[PDB]
């Protein structure tokens, strides 16, 4: 740790006595659109000139030890320095390949690892035609890649701001994608193949499915070709393939083994594959295909038993397939929603058998014994990480539970049972833990059965345990407010089957605590959750469940065979005089005074939602 | 015994990530734009009447930055007679919402794409075909004036009516298995949240009126299931 420090202060003391000889060649002349002073020198588009280091042994240190200090100095200033910022700009134009590299790789680090660097978009576009001139180079070093740090940056934007990608538009209007995706069509056409082809046709998947992975204009013009797609079918067809002449072939060779030479060309048209599955006109139009989702469990299937067979292989082979299951299984997560055409397909050829399968097992499941015939399998496949897997089967079991009626929710609790649900409640994964708790809150909802089985599964103290949940779960975190919002909506569709389970909601205190210390969240207050209007929502739904049901709506209202009554206008008055009893307990509680702060609320679907609540409410308490 | 809270060995820790989840900018949906809502009323076409059934599917309203041409709003809409015996149509829909600040009111703001060129009539027939609503003239009461005034409009989520339009895509039990070349001029009140508009081809009748209301459900109770694109 202190050669570490050592190691980065040399490498800084050898770019400040380098780079300080060189520093009198800046020279920018700007203007300010509102003499000597340096403000506003980040509001335009120029750079300074062209900085040339003539010392050869000068330029080769400044180059290696700026790439080791990049490499060193955010475990341990520099970037902050306006001068010297101004002096890697002008770096930029030289004429030595390393010089213009390195300065590339300096300037675009901070919107990587920085927060709230994104928002600087004009340092963006000053950088970004340097960055595809550094397309056009022949001699390369092995430490610069660019298809690599434009997809990079392209991905950040995408999970930033997916609405806004500000690469896409600036690079769309200059004429550079549709040369990127004329290259791509080149690649993809070329008679002879090598290796270098396949990781030039890979890199170019890779982009072409960042492009479209969050704008439909891009996603159709994908497939406006019509030549793609047999490709995709192609790839994954040699993957199967080659996977299965291994499997053929385990006697023979039965240990450190190379792994498959194209498992990055699958992964990538993988992606593409997710990437054009996640638009519901694709789904329903273009990719209606059964050969695809025959080909996805086909893979599935081959890289399980892979897993389980050919465990002598070592670690550096089954990543890469580890990695296959994961991207599989999100692609399959996505072609298995309802309004989807190929959801009952997949239900046809057993996608929940291999789910059951796949979640049972030792090697992903940590509440199972392993067997004591397997050790070596143990010993073998243990270090690689299998948490995608399970996210991503949990999100499949997520989506064939949306919007079904109870004789699938009970196929599938025949198959899958809730233990093994429960089992994956409290995994050290944020990912399973969200997904576990949104494929519960699926699970419970309009059934009052599945209501009582996850009650006896917690013989009660759940509760108990939903409040020791909500109480630690930090919200800053997308995957923990995924599951904190699952919590609540888990409260939402448990306080709406019977009066019993509004009795067992209302009986509770702690869960009043929680929704009392969401609801008084305001614009200065949005500290402890911050003031997100999903959990007020959440609360105020609740809070709706907990007081309407039919008798009220017949007291509050009211003064086969082809006709019948309404059931608000069909034993009331015990139910009534309950729901006051409710009511009267809520105004006591001290949740009144936060649904007006409620009415006075900034959003306006809260707003509304109040309003109704505070009204019924009203009527109800005289 | 208690055994799921004592044997709970989660990684709990009140620390602040790289990227706090308040710098995601996502998209947000109104209360009665959820995505399974369901939507009745009517549609004088000519002079007979048919019954007119929209359920939704996809509910994506964007923020204060857009440049994608992802649909914001996407449904089934079925038509069926009810003066006379036609059979029921189906279809897939996908729509826009306008916001004043990219997709304008007039359709020559909206930008020269293939997939926005479906929703471009004429800003004459625009302004009669917004005209025609109350809302909209006490919006601009509170063709180059009218998108001056425009530029200074607050946010549109806050706002009680939200003006869209909606065209119809393909057919819903098969699509290889097209009387849908207009497109939909809407408004819908939130606070009410019911649905008006007109149906606009240029071969065709004009102005046929929609007026749909949202469906009441047997069950004032209501549980909430969900689902997210990976």
């Amino acid at each position: 740790h202190y050669q570490d420090f050592k190691m980065a202060e040399s490498l800084e003391h050898i770019i400040v006595k380098i780079s300080s000889k060189y520093l009198d060649q800046i020279s920018l002349k700007y203007i300010v659109r509102l003499p000597f002073d340096n403000k506003g020198v980040d509001c335009t588009r120029a750079i300074p000139k062209k900085i040339n280091i003539s010392n050869m042994y000068d330029s080769s240190l400044l180059s290696l030890a700026l790439l080791l200090y990049l490499r060193y100095h955010y475990m341990i200033k520099l970037r902050n320095d306006a001068t010297f910022k101004m002096f890697v700009l002008g770096l930029l134009k030289s004429n030595d390949v390393n010089i213009r590299c390195v300065a590339l790789k300096f300037l675009l680090q901070p919107y990587f690892t920085e927060d709230k660097k994104w928002e600087d978009t004009r340092t963006l576009e000053k950088i970004l035609p340097y960055l595809v001139k550094s397309f056009n180079y022949d001699p390369l070093p092995w430490w610069f890649d660019p298809f690599d740090m434009l997809d990079s940056l392209i991905v950040l934007y995408n999970e930033i701001t997916p609405m806004n990608n500000p690469v896409l538009t600036t690079l769309a209007h200059t004429n550079v994608i549709f040369c990127i995706l004329s290259r791509f069509a080149q690649c993809l056409s070329l008679p002879q193949h090598n290796e270098a082809t396949l990781k030039t046709t890979t890199k170019f998947i890779k982009i072409c499915a960042s492009f479209a992975a969050s704008d439909e204009k891009y996603r159709l013009l994908l497939l406006n070709d019509t030549l793609l797609l047999n490709h995709l079918e192609y790839g994954l067809e040699s993957h199967i393939t080659l996977i299965q002449d291994f499997i053929s072939l385990k006697d023979e060779i039965k240990m450190c083994l190379p792994p498959i030479y194209d498992h990055d060309f699958v992964a990538a048209w993988l992606l593409l594959l997710k990437s054009f599955s996640r638009s519901v006109s694709a789904l329903r139009t273009t990719l209606k295909r059964n050969k695809i989702a025959q080909l996805l469990l086909q893979i599935l299937s081959k890289t399980y038993t892979l897993t389980k067979e050919c465990y002598f292989a070592g670690q550096d082979f089954m990543k890469p397939e580890i990695m296959i299951m994961g991207i599989t299984l999100g692609s399959i997560c996505n072609f298995v929603v309802e309004f989807s055409n190929l959801q009952s397909f997949m239900l046809r050829n057993g996608i929940i058998d291999i789910i059951e399968k796949m979640l049972t097992d030792p090697l992903f499941n940590s509440k199972k014994a392993w067997d004591d015939n397997e050790d070596e399998r143990r010993i073998a496949l243990q270090g690689i990480p299998v948490h995608e897997v399970k996210a991503n089967s949990l999100w499949v079991l997520r989506h064939l539970m949306y919007n079904c009626q109870n004789e699938e929710k009970f196929q599938l609790l025949a198959k899958i049972p809730m233990n093994l649900i429960l089992d994956f409640i409290n995994d050290p994964c944020w990912a399973v833990q969200a997904q576990c708790f949104q494929l519960l809150r699926n699970l419970t909802c309009n059934s009052r059965k599945i209501v009582n089985i996850l009650l006896e599964k917690f013989k009660t103290y759940l509760f108990e345990f939903l409040a020791k949940k909500m109480r630690l779960l930090n919200p800053l975190d997308t995957q923990q407010k995924k599951a904190m919002e699952g919590i609540l909506y888990i409260i939402v569709n448990l306080a709406a089957v019977n009066e019993n389970k509004k009795q067992l909601v209302i009986e509770q205190d702690e869960i009043l605590n929680i929704m009392s210390e969401i609801l008084v969240e305001t614009t200065t207050d949005s500290s402890s959750y911050g003031n997100d209007s999903n959990l007020k929502l959440a609360c105020l739904w609740v809070l709706n469940n907990l007081l309407w049901n039919s008798s009220v709506s017949h007291y509050t209202q009211y003064a086969g065979d082809e006709f019948v009554r309404t059931p608000a206008a069909k034993s009331n008055v015990q139910v009534t005089r309950a729901t006051v009893e409710r009511c009267r307990k809520l105004v006591e509680v001290g949740l009144y005074d936060l649904v007006r702060k409620n009415i006075t609320d900034e959003s306006l679907s809260v707003r509304e939602k109040a309003r109704t609540l505070l009204y019924h409410m009203d009527l109800l308490l005289k | 015994r208690k055994k799921y809270i004592v044997e709970d060995q989660s990684p709990y820790s009140s620390e602040n990530p790289v990227i706090v989840t308040s710098s995601y900018n996502h998209t947000v949906c109104t209360n009665y734009l959820r995505p399974r809502m369901q939507f009745t009323g009517y549609q004088i076409s000519g002079y007979k009447r048919y019954q007119v059934t929209v359920n939704l599917k996809t509910v994506d309203l964007p923020k204060k930055d857009c440049t994608s041409l992802s649909p914001h709003l996407s449904g089934f809409l079925s038509i069926r007679g009810l003066t006379n015996q036609h059979p029921e149509i189906s279809t897939y829909f996908e729509a826009y919402a306008v916001n004043h600040k990219e997709l304008g009111f007039l359709s020559s703001s909206w930008k020269d794409e293939p997939v926005l060129n479906e929703f471009k009539a004429t800003d004459q027939t625009d302004l009669e075909h917004w005209i025609n609503f109350p809302s909209f003239r006490q919006l601009f009461l509170m063709i180059s004036r009218i998108f001056s005034q425009e530029k200074q409009f607050d946010n549109y989520l806050n706002e009680r009516f939200i003006f869209m339009k909606w065209k119809e895509k393909f057919l819903v039990p098969d699509a290889l298995l097209a009387s849908y070349d207009g497109f939909y001029y809407i408004v819908h009140d939130q606070v009410t949240g019911n649905i008006q508009g007109f149906y606009y081809h240029q071969d065709a009748e004009k102005f046929q009126q929609l007026e749909l209301v949202p469906s009441l459900k047997n069950k004032v109770e209501s549980s909430d299931c969900s689902f997210e694109f990976a």
